[PDB]
RNA sequence: CUUGAGUCUCGUAGAGGGGGGUAGAAUUCCAGGUGUAGCGGUGAAAUGCGUAGAGAUCUGGAGGAAUACCGGUGGCGAAGG
RNA sequence: CCGAACCGACUAAUGUUGAAAAAUUAGCGGAUGACUUGUGGCUGGGGGUGAAAGGCCAAUCAAACCGGGAGAUAGCUGGUU
RNA sequence: GGAAGACCAAGGGUUCCUGUCCAACGUUAAUCGGGGCAGGGUGAGUCGACCCCUAAGGCGAGGCCGAAAGGCGUAGUCGAUGGGAAACAGGUUAAUAUUCCUGUACUUGGUGUUACUGCGAAGGGGGGACGGAGAAGGCUAUGUUGGCCGGGCGACGGUUGUCCCGGUUUAAGCGUGUAGGCUGGUUUUCCAGGCAAAUCCGGAAAAUCAAGGCUGAGGCGUGAUGACGAGGCACUACGGUGCUGAAGCAACAAAUGCCCUGCUUCCAGGAAAAGCCUCUAAGCAUCAGGUAACAUCAAAUCGUACCCCAAACCGACACAGGUGGUCAGGUAGAGAAUACCAAGGCGCUUGAGAGAACUCGGGUGAAGGAACUAGGCAAAAUGGUGCCGUAACUUCGGGAGAAGGCACGCUGAUAUGUAGGUGAGGUCCCUCGCGGAUGGAGCUGAAAUCAGUCGAAGAUACCAGCUGGCUGCAACUGUUUAUUAAAAACACAGCACUGUGCAAACACGAAAGUGGACGUAUACGGUGUGACGCCUGCCCGGUGCCGGAAGGUUAAUUGAUGGGGUUAG
RNA sequence: CGGGUAAGUUCCGACCUGCACGAAUGGCGUAAUGAUGGCCAGGCUGUCUCCACCCGAGACUCAGUGAAAUUGAACUCGCUGU
């Protein structure tokens, strides 16, 4: 059976990627949450 | 003409087709092109804003010269064609000076007639003249509601408009909704009768013939849930409520024409 | 063969047919002016219309249908007309 | 119209700590169309989309998910060395 | 074996190859592994990306709009799933190869010579450039048979022949220009069009010639005195290397591939922009620039291993699931169904016995034949082609494959292989060719009829309609509760009411705007009904909608009048 | 009431006493169509009378590997009563 999650890496560039959270204020609070918990991986961009 | 189809599977039974032989057969004239992409009726936030609006065939954009302000140099019609655009045909014209248009094509027009616009034209179908130059009880369509902006009215396929009287620098109209409407007399006209008339005796015949137009599907409210729709509900097929649009606006008489900075133009509303 | 039947020549009368245009009278409706308590209808009434101004009268407009007089136990058509 | 690919899902058996959190097997419907499919795009939560079943919106839907107000409140149940 | 073979995209990321190890992982053992450890492995002007160009859509200087955050959008700038230059065959590694090597090619650009010469764009025109269905003809891929070449003479009767086995392959490029498709050509004069100009496109008028051009599969030639090649021979570290090498033709059949972005036809009327060709403006003037030949230089960078219907991707698993594109042999067959096979790939990572009940998946069954059961659920049955034949009803299409029935293998003859298809030499003609005409050798080859013959059975397997009668509902094809409901529900063509005069009604939106629509009442929205046929009666008191506007009542606003507080007196 | 059956609460045709049909939240018909609902017949049969035998995969035995829900504690019988 088909499940949810079907890969493809331009979209997910897209859809999560460091670009796409730059891009608006509420993006780049996303970054800012994560560096202040201390990710070591700040997005999906690999 | 008018042409039943033959019963051969039950949907072509009903099927009634309008058939033109006049129309040209190959392709149309690709200077006069634009691509013209679908919208499935929504906006630009992205949300449908027309219901029942969604796929069909895929259509190019005639541009055609709703204005004819090209004045004292004639034109002969070269040849008729299907415009999927509109309801009218579309006929080709060149000019004396080599230059081809298209025009909404008036009842009788046919290649090798010739047509003018401008003061000095002659009144026969397809000249366009300023409607202060057309003998008050003409028939005319595409006709101008402000001076230079280009037809407005009567376009559709067998639409017309009657010039029934002129005082001062107005002319009093008769629209084919009934309504009498002033406009002003420099609002330019072309005589006749926009032709395909027989557009409105074609019969779809099936669902599909209405999903090759774009139109989709009509959910009835009283067939929904009342979450969805005022009319929904009921155990069984219920109603009891006056009959209201999906927003909740009475859909059986109250009148919804609010624009007071027109009023002083409309003569008698249709009724 | 030319007497039945038909062809040609010249003219005559005709609401014979089909298509298009147009005119005047009248009805209705719409607008406005004057004007005021009735109008309309019947055997008699009532329903209806009217002081929210009708009916009456004047001006302008819209629209459809029918063509007074001529008109005739007159004419035309196979009949219907 | 008959029938493979392809798209479906009417019946039965199996399976039900499955081979599988919806399948397998034998049959079944559509199969040039209101068809089917790849890639990319757009619509965002009282909002979307809906040939309309309150269906679907990431195994979640009569109001998604995540974080916060937050130790909501609990005349109720349990427990209390 | 239309895959369980081969090869890509996506996704993964070393899983690839070699050596070594067997703790853990592997549903058992493991000497083995997609496991551990170590080393190795991915070679490009031509393949792909990057790049030029745009679609939907995104962002968006100024701008317009919005408490702020922000929203929309112009000029622009991004964005492939589409348009845009060029390489093939053979050989080679344990592991890469259109990338390395051998042979033979091609493309774009920079320079520099030479010869000749109006070049010049952010502008104009052309082109690129476009649908569905259907029908053929011409072909090739490919196959079959013959010929040819090499080998064979058979474990058991026969096998020197009308016998058996194998091979019979060769590209891009360059040259040629055929089946076919489209279009009249050429030269002058003139002109309100193409924002200016134009020799270009469009238009007008003449003259003259009638064949001129554009496009185009395949074939043929060359590429190739080469490469490959059955086998043979010699070595092996027995895995494999080294050496040599015959024939290398024809006929017939033939695509879903090519000609074909064609042709015919239909209505629902079928992207864009650049590359490319052409025209001139400003400008430049024996300069630059353009065209051609020749030479020379450059073509960077990143990807390239491996899996890809899967044990490497999505499913927590070495999971009976899911996953877009390409290739398409033989016999039978209508076929990409189905059966058996080829190339190629596999036996599914627990086995060994036994031969109880019972469960699962199947086979057969005396007599009966729906008595079973909620119900013929399940099973059994029917099943092909040709011909004969086929009722009520009907919207005249249907119903209909109605129903029902007959024939069917093999052998011989007709006919040493027919009708038909294909077509060589020859012969004739020619405006001499990839030509026409004639002619038919060779090859291929249905179907039928007559006679005979074997079996219980000839559509023998696989494959492959059960049929008929009465009736409810829905006209019909479609759609739906992903995962207990596929239906009589939803939709539907058709019908009606109603709104809407365009800055339309309406909808999204504090707004700007956007959809409706580059539409205009034969149009668009809302609502109900639901093909078609015959039809659709009475009620306006209630609720709503529409019209009316004389009167009653009534909001903000206005603040007359009356009453009170204070106190100069 | 009629038909069909040996026998028919279903089915078909009627009647009208319509608890409580009825004309576009349409009425009455309707060829064709339907994995649609009901009823009847021919064929067919292990559906059944009423099961029998057979071929395979489990179940059973041996070797290897090795789960689960549940569980106050158990030295965990019948009966009649309580
Ligand atoms: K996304
Ligand atoms: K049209
Ligand atoms: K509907
Ligand atoms: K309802
Ligand atoms: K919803
Ligand atoms: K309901
Ligand atoms: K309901
Ligand atoms: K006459
Ligand atoms: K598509
Ligand atoms: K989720
Ligand atoms: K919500
Ligand atoms: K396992
Ligand atoms: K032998
Ligand atoms: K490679
Ligand atoms: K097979
Ligand atoms: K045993
Ligand atoms: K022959
Ligand atoms: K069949
Ligand atoms: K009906
Ligand atoms: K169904
Ligand atoms: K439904
Ligand atoms: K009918
Ligand atoms: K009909
Ligand atoms: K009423
Ligand atoms: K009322
Ligand atoms: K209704
Ligand atoms: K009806
Ligand atoms: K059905
Ligand atoms: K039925
Ligand atoms: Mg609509
Ligand atoms: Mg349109
Ligand atoms: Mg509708
Ligand atoms: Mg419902
Ligand atoms: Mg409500
Ligand atoms: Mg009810
Ligand atoms: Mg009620
Ligand atoms: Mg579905
Ligand atoms: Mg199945
Ligand atoms: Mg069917
Ligand atoms: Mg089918
Ligand atoms: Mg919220
Ligand atoms: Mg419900
Ligand atoms: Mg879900
Ligand atoms: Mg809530
Ligand atoms: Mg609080
Ligand atoms: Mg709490
Ligand atoms: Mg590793
Ligand atoms: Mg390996
Ligand atoms: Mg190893
Ligand atoms: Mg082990
Ligand atoms: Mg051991
Ligand atoms: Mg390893
Ligand atoms: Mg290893
Ligand atoms: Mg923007
Ligand atoms: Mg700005
Ligand atoms: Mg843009
Ligand atoms: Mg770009
Ligand atoms: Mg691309
Ligand atoms: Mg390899
Ligand atoms: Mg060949
Ligand atoms: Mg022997
Ligand atoms: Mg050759
Ligand atoms: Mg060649
Ligand atoms: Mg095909
Ligand atoms: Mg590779
Ligand atoms: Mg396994
Ligand atoms: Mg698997
Ligand atoms: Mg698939
Ligand atoms: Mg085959
Ligand atoms: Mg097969
Ligand atoms: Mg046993
Ligand atoms: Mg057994
Ligand atoms: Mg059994
Ligand atoms: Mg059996
Ligand atoms: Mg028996
Ligand atoms: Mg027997
Ligand atoms: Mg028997
Ligand atoms: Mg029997
Ligand atoms: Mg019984
Ligand atoms: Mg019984
Ligand atoms: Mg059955
Ligand atoms: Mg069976
Ligand atoms: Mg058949
Ligand atoms: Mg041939
Ligand atoms: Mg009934
Ligand atoms: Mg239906
Ligand atoms: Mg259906
Ligand atoms: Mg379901
Ligand atoms: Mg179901
Ligand atoms: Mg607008
Ligand atoms: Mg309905
Ligand atoms: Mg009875
Ligand atoms: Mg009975
Ligand atoms: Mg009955
Ligand atoms: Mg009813
Ligand atoms: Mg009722
Ligand atoms: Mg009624
Ligand atoms: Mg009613
Ligand atoms: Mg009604
Ligand atoms: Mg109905």
């Amino acid at each position: 059976m088909k499940r949810t999650f079907q890969p493809s890496v331009l979209k997910r560039n897209r859809s999560h990627g460091f670009r796409a959270r730059m891009a608006t204020k509420n993006g780049r609070q996303v970054l800012a949450r994560r560096r202040a918990k201390g990710r070591a991986r700040l997005t999906v961009s690999k | 003409a008018v042409v039943k189809c033959k019963p051969t599977s039950p949907g072509r039974r009903h099927v009634v087709k309008v058939v033109n032989p006049e129309l040209h057969k190959g392709k149309p004239f690709a200077p006069l092109l634009e691509k013209n992409s679908k919208s499935g009726g929504r906006n630009n936030n992205g949300r449908i804003t027309t219901r029942h609006i969604g796929g069909g065939h895929k259509q190019a954009y005639r541009i055609v010269d709703f204005k004819r302000n090209k004045d004292g140099i004639p034109a002969v019609v070269e040849r008729l064609e299907y415009d999927p655009n509109r309801s009218a045909n579309i006929a080709l014209v060149l000019y004396k000076d080599g230059e081809r248009r298209y025009i909404l094509a008036p009842k009788g027009l046919k290649a090798g007639d010739q047509i003018q616009s401008g003061v000095d034209a002659a009144i026969k179908p397809g000249n366009t003249l300023p409607m202060r130059n057309i003998p008050v009880g003409s028939t005319v369509h595409n006709v101008e509601m402000k001076p230079g902006k280009g037809g407005q009215l009567a376009r559709s396929a067998g639409t017309y408009v009657q010039i029934v009287a002129r005082d001062g620098a107005y002319v009093t109209l008769r629209l084919r909704s009934g309504e009498m409407r002033k406009v002003e007399a420099d609002c330019r006209a072309t005589l006749g009768e926009v032709g395909n008339a027989e557009h409105m005796l074609r019969v779809l015949g099936k669902a599909g013939a209405a999903r090759w137009r774009g139109v989709r599907p009509t959910v009835r409210g009283t067939a929904m849930n009342p979450v969805d729709h005022p009319h929904g509900g009921g155990e069984g097929r219920n109603f009891g409520k006056h009959p209201v649009t999906p927003w909740g606006v009475q859909t059986k008489g109250k009148k919804t024409r609010s624009n007071k900075r027109t009023d002083k133009f409309i003569v008698r509303r249709r009724s």
